[PDB]
């Protein structure tokens, strides 16, 4: 229950560059006057008014006592959305007038939560009890699923949700009954790769490019209520996900001149197994091989030696040269690597003294993996 | 920010006859940021006058380099590629094999 | 030189001293008034001794902006007389905006104050209305007058007082003739209509006109589309070009027109229209006759109520192929022309394929009832449904009463009879009450499916 | 084959009062052919392939003016991307830009994309019109080029001169960029642990780099724990590549590697020979 969320105001400074102020997100309780913020700018600071009721349950869950979620907001003027696939959603060479006056974008963005969300601020602060900005949310687009780790070979599900309330307009309400049409587009942009995986516009049947990689989502508003607010679903459903596909997965919902994004870092992961022989043929002891097969991603692996005591004795780092092999890579998109140590001519007894390589890496626990030579 | 660690190759540009003359390379790719400290080393010594590419770049945003040298592999000298990078938490040496 | 700013303390007052302008309502947000801007300029300097162009912020001036009911920017009207005189629909640049306006700023009527005028006035490629008058002290004057300037969009009008005129088209001083476009006469019908009716008043010289301007086969263009398009209509697309294949095109409306009189005479109602498949190569999507395009034209026709049929045969020269089309249609016996991937080849079971081509011919198979479900390829729902759809079809593959079937709404036009809010929706059609289908709206479980299928199944269902 | 044209721009700010070190290289397929480098004295773009010598100075100083120009537009985004990120010494903006072509010689993609710290900050879609951008920087600079239909110029440019070029500099540099030298695979036996053998297939000498290395057992794919090594250059503007399956020894010629590559007109079959 964060009841105050601190934000960033983000401007293009005269053009010479992006500047940031402080702000501020107070999420009406509604009972009781606003907490007075004389360190913050008026116009930065805003009442939080949101009748679909999205951006605050968002923040109810929130688990007390958790760091403070980044936060930062912009203002933006409604365009039609450029995309083709997306040229049924506003067919006339117009702009509504419902969407006058100024709009801010929200985006806030936690371990647990990613959220934007399009508000519309009134044009000066109110003066008394508080000076304070008056604010009503439009359109909220939210994942619980900000950074989805998949096992390779698994399938992801992307979350995703949504709520609109329809702009106060000057006059000429739609009477048109029933939620409108939307937009959904999920694409990835990793490492200079990008495509559009699927999109869709429920509540107009035209044709879509076809969906990508098996992808499928659950696009559609969850009523029909005649008036509104509407809430929806986006998720994405990705099968059997492979290494290619990690990276940014950019979901935007689409609605006429409004566009409301969300970003996911998908990490795919493979834990690596961990077995120790003699590199030589059983072989100045022989040089010995640790090797370390089919884990994905390839960086964060390290590979220590140890030599563990026997009765009484201890583990310490062991001596010699060591070095790594190249990479070597699989058909699923995982690798493998050998770690080699040269121990150095053995010159004292050492009973129940083994040899054991230790690895760790992300997809491990703290205390790694490890193995000893098969004394077989 | 998106910090990647260098993958390492060592190789022979042809198959390595003792005796025979030879270039040694080591291929350091699919890195970032740039700024890279690479070696050749024979018997654990810092091969001098090794000559490298220019700093080369590719569609994912990474970046790599070719340092290579002449060299006559016998049966007892061994070599390796010593790398160090920011993504590292000690250099990371490759060694040789003649049949990789 | 400049745009005239208005604003709500200045509409009213401003609006008259002309006798029309043309005002611009935008908002400074709206792209589309963003580009207008340069052009609008570019227009009032140019139109500066002739009309006013005029901009209205309706972030500001929001009693003026609704005054006039503005939804959209930017929205462009005509003030004549400081009094809503119709929108400005053309394109939203300099050389359209000062092209329409010059044809507005004259008067409703031309008047032809000599023979050799009006013989101009007529060899226009677009039909003239001609008011025959001694003088301008009738009634009847006065309310063509008032017909003109009503209509003055839509058509031509002009007037004159030449006596050798008034004598030769009318026998009272008071007449008006409609001449219709000397490169369009032809056999079927007269190139000029004389106005019938006792009194004239500008009521009766609207319906005069409507119901005699065109013909039996206009020659439709982007200005009279939206007068001809509307009610039960034909048009024959080609390369119709009256500057350089004027035998060719007036060959193939003749051949039409041939046709038409058959049907016509016969008591058989239908409109029918020439048209070029260079300008209105979109409409050809709505029929499918992109590639169908050459010389040889191609013919659809279009309901009132939205129906489409479309004609197969190649058009023979001799007008055979038209007229068994024609034939067809009157007798209901033409499939209407939808939206629809290729039928497939084989379409064996557990669960039908259905295209909306084959859509009537299954799930309209009266006798046979049917589970229709209309699916998107992009939707989870549907993709956890398919494997549990197929497992029913096979339970259901002996009863034969009882058929399980499957379409792509997004690739193929869903019947008015059935309507698809989100996905999946599944519909099942009774055995005879085929015209008035139900939802399913029930739990999308196998178990769910076989167990609503013993309740609305008229016959008995074959569990397998 | 499919054929590309790539440019390379990359800006590093340096810690201190010293300005960023901006290097520009263009890339066919994947051959360097000019550089520049704002730390070289006299920064000019320099023919990298002996194929570009043709060209004569106009081209140079047209070229090496861009350059400058370029220069001057990273060192500005630099001090903006500092300023919102709020870092305090060394960081990098990237530009790739250039046109894929297929074996008809036609454009079957266009680019234009950057990227800061190594990340994905805004990219030109397949469509040539709209644009990608995750974070709030970049969406913001995404609306102002949207306003000025940046996108419009680059379709314009990626679609025309890209190509162009692209056709002039295939054609001028064809004895090497068109050159096909065919993969010279041979493979090798090395004892493993116990009763095992890793059968190792080489590729050496070949040009382009593409190529595909599969081994079987009785003409069935191996797959699962079959292992490669990336592509590599040996240096002399070939390429090298092996494949390695461990079997039991004494069932070694059960097995059998194909490679695949342009320069072959069918597929090589290989297996182990004493
Ligand atoms: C958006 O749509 C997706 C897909 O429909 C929703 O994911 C689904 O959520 C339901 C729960 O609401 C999952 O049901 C599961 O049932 C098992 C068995 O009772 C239970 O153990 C689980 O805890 C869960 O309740 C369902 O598996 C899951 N995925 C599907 C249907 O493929 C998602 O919740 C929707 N988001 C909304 C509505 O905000």
């Amino acid at each position: 229950g964060p009841a105050v969320i601190e934000c960033w105001f983000v401007e293009d400074a005269s053009g010479k560059g992006l500047a940031k102020r402080p702000g501020a997100l107070l999420l009406r309780q509604g009972p009781g006057e606003p907490p007075p913020r004389p360190d913050l700018d008026p116009e930065l600071y805003l009442s939080v008014h949101d009748p679909a009721g999205a951006l605050q349950a968002a923040f109810r869950r929130y688990p007390r006592g958790a760091p403070a979620p980044h936060c930062e907001m912009s203002r933006f003027v409604p365009l039609p959305a450029s995309a083709k696939w997306a040229s049924g959603l506003t067919p006339a060479q117009n702009c509504p007038r419902a969407l006058d006056g100024a709009w801010l974008m929200v985006s806030i963005s936690s371990p647990v939560l990613s959220l934007s969300s399009l508000l519309r601020p009134q044009p000066e602060p109110q003066q008394e009890p508080v000076l304070i900005t008056m604010a009503t949310v439009v359109l909220t687009v939210l994942t619980h699923t900000p950074a989805p780790r998949v096992r390779l070979g698994q399938d992801a599900l992307l979350d995703l949700s949504f709520a609109y309330m329809p702009p106060t307009s000057e006059a000429a309400s739609s009477l048109a009954p029933g939620p409108p049409p939307f937009g959904l587009e999920w694409r990835r942009q990793h490492l200079g790769k990008g495509h559009l995986l699927l999109a869709a516009t429920p509540g107009l049947n035209g044709q879509m490019p076809a969906a990508q990689e098996g992808a499928v989502a659950f696009a559609a508003w969850d009523d029909d209520e005649p008036w509104g607010p509407w809430t929806g679903n986006g998720t994405f459903w990705l099968p059997r996900v492979q290494p290619f596909q990690e990276g940014t997965y950019l979901a935007t919902i689409h609605l006429p001149y409004l566009q409301g994004q969300v970003t996911l870092e998908l990490a795919v992961y493979k834990p690596p197994k961990v077995s120790l022989m003699p590199a030589t043929l059983a072989r100045a002891p022989p040089e010995l091989l640790c090797l370390v097969s089919h884990f994905y991603p390839s960086g964060g692996l390290e590979v220590e030696w140890e030599l563990r005591g026997g009765p009484g004795g201890r583990s310490q780092k062991a001596e010699g040269q060591r070095w790594l092999s190249a990479l070597r890579h699989h058909s699923d998109g995982s690798v493998s690597l050998s770690g080699h140590l040269q121990p150095p001519p053995v010159t004292t007894e050492q009973h129940g003294a083994r040899y054991a390589c230790r690895i760790h890496h992300p997809s491990l626990p703290a205390s790694g993996r490890s193995a000893e030579v098969t004394l077989e | 920010m998106i910090q990647r660690t260098p993958k390492i190759q060592v190789y022979s540009r042809h198959p390595a006859e003792n005796g025979k003359s030879n270039f040694l390379n080591c291929y350091v790719s699919g890195f970032h940021p740039s700024d890279i400290e690479v070696d050749l080393l024979k018997n654990g010594e810092r091969i001098e006058k090794v000559e490298h590419s220019d700093l080369s770049f590719s569609k994912d945003w990474s970046f790599y380099l070719l340092y290579y040298t002449e060299f006559t592999p016998t049966e007892k000298d061994e070599y390796a590629c010593r790398v160090n990078h920011v993504t590292l938490s000690q250099p990371k040496i490759v060694k040789w094999d003649r049949d990789m | 030189s400049d745009v005239l700013e208005l604003t709500d303390d200045n509409f009213e007052s401003r609006i008259s001293d002309t006798g029309l302008m043309l005002v611009e309502f935008f908002a400074p947000w709206c792209g589309h008034a963003k580009r207008l801007a340069p052009e609008y300029e570019a227009a009032a300097t140019r139109l500066k001794g002739i009309v006013p162009l005029a901009k209205v912020d309706c972030t500001a001036n929001t009693n003026t902006c609704n005054k006039y009911g503005v939804s959209g920017y930017p929205t462009l009207k005509i003030f004549r007389d400081g009094e809503e005189a119709g929108a400005y629909d053309g394109p939203r640049t300099a050389d359209g905006i000062v092209s329409h306006l010059k044809k507005q700023a004259g008067p409703a009527s031309v008047p032809l104050r000599t023979e050799e005028e009006f013989k101009k006035f007529i060899s226009d490629k677009d039909a003239s209305i001609v008011g025959f008058f001694d003088d301008s002290f009738s009634e009847a004057h006065s309310e063509f007058l008032k017909a003109a300037s009503n209509l003055r969009d839509n058509y031509r009008f002009a007037h004159t007082n030449v006596e050798s005129l008034v004598n030769e088209y009318d026998d009272n001083g008071e007449g008006i003739i409609l001449f219709r476009p000397s490169h369009l006469t032809n056999k079927f019908e007269d190139k000029t209509v004389a106005y019938t009716e006792q009194k004239m008043t500008s009521g009766k010289i609207k319906k005069f006109i409507q119901e005699n301007i065109f013909g039996i086969c206009p020659h439709m263009t982007e200005d009279n589309k939206d007068l001809i398009q509307g009610k039960d209509l034909l048009i024959a697309y080609y390369d119709v070009d009256y500057e350089k294949n004027a035998k060719g095109s007036n060959y193939w409306r003749n051949r039409v027109m041939m046709v038409a009189k058959k049907f016509l005479d016969a008591g058989h109602k239908l409109n029918f229209a020439v048209a070029s498949r260079k300008t209105f190569s979109h409409e050809l999507s709505d029929f499918g006759l992109e590639s169908t395009a050459g010389e040889i034209p191609v013919v659809a026709i279009r309901t009132a109520k939205g129906e489409k049929f479309v004609m197969q045969e190649e058009f023979s020269r001799d007008g055979k192929a038209l007229e068994r089309f024609l034939q067809d249609y009157f007798d209901g016996n033409l499939k209407r022309y939808l939206k629809s991937e290729p039928i497939p080849e084989s379409n064996d079971g557990p669960v039908k394929v259905v295209v909306a081509e084959n859509f009537d011919e299954i799930v309209n198979n009266e006798n046979k009832d049917v589970l229709i479900e209309f699916y998107a390829p992009w939707c989870g729902h549907c993709k956890n449904l398919e494997p549990k759809y197929k497992e029913l079809g096979e339970k259901l593959s002996k009863d034969p009463n009882i058929v399980i079937a499957k379409m792509d709404a997004t690739a193929n036009d869903v019947p008015s009879p059935y309507e698809v809010r989100g996905f999946p929706t599944i519909y099942f059609s009774p055995a005879n009450k085929k015209l008035n289908p139900k939802k399913y709206e029930g739990g999308r479980e196998l178990s769910d499916f076989i167990s609503y299928l013993q309740r609305e199944a008229t016959n008995p269902p074959v569990i397998q | 084959g499919p054929h590309s044209m790539r440019y390379f721009e990359t800006a590093v700010s340096r810690p201190g009062l010293e300005e960023p070190r901006y290097i520009s290289v263009g890339y066919v397929d994947n051959k360097e052919f000019v550089r520049f480098d704002s730390d070289a004295e006299n920064p000019r773009y320099e023919p990298r392939a002996p194929w570009m010598e043709q060209e004569g100075p106009e081209y140079w100083e047209r070229e090496t003016q861009k350059a400058k120009g370029q220069e001057q537009w990273f060192r500005v985004s630099l001090r903006n991307l500092l300023g919102y990120y709020n870092q305090s010494g060394s960081h990098t903006l990237q530009q790739m830009s250039g046109c894929d072509l297929g074996s008809d010689w036609r454009l079957l993609r266009g680019y234009l994309q950057f990227a800061y710290e190594g990340r994905d900050y805004i990219a030109l879609n397949e469509d040539l019109k709209t644009w990608t951008a995750a974070d709030m920087a970049a969406q913001i600079t995404r609306r102002k080029w949207e306003q000025s239909g940046a996108a419009e110029h680059y379709k314009a440019y990626l679609e025309g001169e890209c190509v162009e070029w692209l056709h002039r500099y295939l054609k001028n540099g064809n004895a090497t960029l068109l050159r096909t030298d065919s993969p010279k695979a041979h493979v090798t036996h090395h004892p493993r642990s116990k009763g095992e053998v890793t059968l190792r297939c080489w590729a050496l000498g070949f040009y382009p780099a593409d190529i595909t290395l599969t081994w079987q057992l009785n003409g069935e794919e191996l797959t699962q724990d079959m292992e490669l090594v990336e592509t590599r250059p040996a240096g002399d503007g070939t390429f090298q590549k092996w494949a390695s399956v461990v079997v039991p020894l004494g069932k070694e010629q059960n097995y059998t590697c194909r490679v695949y590559h342009e320069g072959l007109p069918e597929p090589l079959t290989l297996r182990w020979e004493p």
